[PDB]
């Protein structure tokens, strides 16, 4: 399976009788992925090298 | 008044000091605030 | 006083009114306000410092000394 | 106008809110297919009244 999250930013400010006041943070979400990499012969190589050279 | 805010930050009025000095000696009046010189 | 942006324009000095009749049982009372916090843009929330109503000047009293 | 039987369910749809800020889709295959997603709404009412304040 591949995990996607979109993040908003939406601050929520609610009272002490449960009023409510609303607040998006984010115009635009930002946008995260995730997946399981599975390598081996030279593909896993090509995976260690590549994200070692990237990182941040 | 504007002490009376200024105290708006206390835990509720009696003081005790002495003064840091300020435009009072006295040897010209001043019926208008010209300022003065300090020498 | 929390508060949301209802009172964002609101400015230290400034006057309003506030009710809590069916919790803390104060009679729509009005407030001179002081402090104020203002919020990031998390958060939402202004924190104003209040206090009870001001007096402008008036006559009491007659001390006019009068030396002689 | 409708007779008794003539109905599926009288399910209860109150004012709503998505609970959480992030959004967690499980992609087990592109997008032609598998997307489950797991929404948590927040039921209420809104109270707050919008009397803005005068003379800004």
């Amino acid at each position: 399976g591949v995990t996607e999250r979109i993040e908003w930013q939406t601050d929520v400010m609610i009272s002490e009788s449960g009023a409510e006041q609303r607040r998006p943070i984010r115009l635009h979400p930002r946008r995260s992925f995730e997946a399981t990499f599975l390598r081996w012969e030279e593909n896993r190589t090509l995976l260690d090298t590549t994200i070692a050279g990237v990182g941040q | 008044m504007w002490w009376a805010l200024a105290m708006l930050v206390a835990s509720v009025e009696v003081w005790t000091a002495d003064w840091q000095v300020l435009g009072f000696g006295n040897f010209r009046t001043k019926a208008v605030k010209a300022k003065q010189a300090k020498k | 006083v929390i508060c949301d942006r209802r009172a964002w324009n609101v400015q230290p000095g400034d006057v309003l009114k506030v009710r809590d009749p069916k919790q803390r049982g104060l009679t729509e009372v009005v407030i001179r306000v002081g402090t104020v916090e203002d919020g990031t843009l998390p958060d939402g929330k202004i924190k104003v410092v209040a206090l009870q109503d001001q007096f402008a000047f008036q006559l009491n009293t007659f001390n006019q000394v009068e030396p002689p | 106008a409708t007779s008794r039987n003539d109905v599926r369910r009288i399910g209860y749809i109150p004012v709503a809110r998505l609970d959480v800020d992030g959004i967690e889709i499980k992609r087990l295959t592109d997008s032609a297919g598998v997307s489950q997603v797991s929404l948590t709404f927040k039921f209420f009412d809104d109270r707050r009244i919008a009397t803005p304040l005068p003379l800004s």
